[PDB]
């Protein structure tokens, strides 16, 4: 996350963490949708392209974290994954288009303090805040910064980082890049004329974009941290996986399974 | 980088 | 699910994070 904010104790309690067993390493964010069920990238599992493609036993997931390195005893819990699905039309070339994927645990998960599901928007929560200038928040662990030889000081964060960041109209998205977009993403960020900053980044994909619903007082993810090209560059907006579109696959997963 | 987790998971 | 979307730290105890109302301020 660029230039975000240290979280709040418990300001994202459904954040998770995608660990990876051999070598340690962040994989990606993603979040906790119900008590056997996480939601993240499907590029945080399967992308050919930088060889990439995990099995259930590589990973872990960390729910309940803030520090970004400790092992947050009695804090933190940590879960194995039963089964990986990824969504069938996933397309890693070209765009990433369908950038989603479910984790079933192979235990429920208690809830806590730290540990608490999002929800998933239906139709008229999706209509009433997916609206352009309407803002959303954006959390992870990865990096501060653009990588460039240049930077100097750390970067990546202590602790899990969040930002706030305006939902963008279509056609500013589009054209705002060469690569093709589609109806499965959307884009958020500060408009040039804004005069301001922030941004996911590399290793924050898979996170949640949330919104909090003034009809009934609860927190909804409406995106996933998908792709950019580069981090909080002039004219630039990042981009995410739209929730609500692929939701009749999400629904479809989790009764079959 | 990343304090050890408990080795039973793993 | 029935319960998803409300954080133990903030909506059941009536507290609000430090930028949540920027985002109530948007909508
Ligand atoms: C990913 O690996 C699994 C085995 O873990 C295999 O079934 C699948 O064909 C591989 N897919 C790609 C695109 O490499």
């Amino acid at each position: 996350i660029v230039e975000g904010s240290d979280a709040e104790i418990g300001m994202s309690p459904w954040q998770v963490m995608l660990f990876r067993k051999s070598p340690q390493e962040l994989l990606c964010g993603a979040s906790l949708i119900s008590d056997r069920w996480v939601l993240t990238a499907a590029h945080c599992l399967l992308y050919p392209p930088w060889d990439k493609n995990f099995t259930e036993n590589d990973l872990l997931v960390r729910i309940g974290k803030h520090s970004r390195t400790r092992y947050e005893r009695n804090i933190e819990k940590i879960s194995m994954l039963e089964k990986i699905y990824i969504h069938p039309r996933y397309n890693w070339r070209e765009n990433l288009d369908r950038d989603i994927a479910l984790m079933k645990l192979k235990k429920p998960v208690a809830f806590s303090d730290y540990i608490h599901p999002v929800c998933l928007p239906d139709r008229e929560t999706a209509a009433s805040l997916l609206q352009a200038g309407y803002k959303g928040r954006v959390t992870g662990w990865g990096n501060l910064k653009e990588t460039w030889t240049a930077n100097v000081g750390k970067g990546q964060p202590s602790v899990l980082q969040v930002v706030n960041l305006p939902i963008v109209e279509r056609p500013v998205c589009k054209d705002s890049t060469r690569i093709r977009i589609t109806d499965n993403m959307f884009c958020a960020g500060y408009k040039p004329d804004e005069g301001k900053r922030g941004d996911a980044c590399e290793g924050d994909s898979g996170g949640p974009f949330v919104m909090k619903s003034p009809f009934n007082n609860r927190w909804y993810q409406m995106g996933i941290v998908s792709w950019g090209e580069g981090c909080d560059r002039d004219g630039k907006y990042g981009f995410y996986t739209h929730v609500f579109r692929l939701k009749k696959w999400i629904q479809k997963v989790i009764d079959q399974f | 980088d990343f304090e050890e987790i408990p080795e039973e998971y793993l | 699910e029935a319960d998803c979307g409300l954080r133990p730290l903030f909506e059941k105890k009536s507290l609000e994070d430090k930028t949540e109302r920027e985002l109530l301020e948007s909508y």
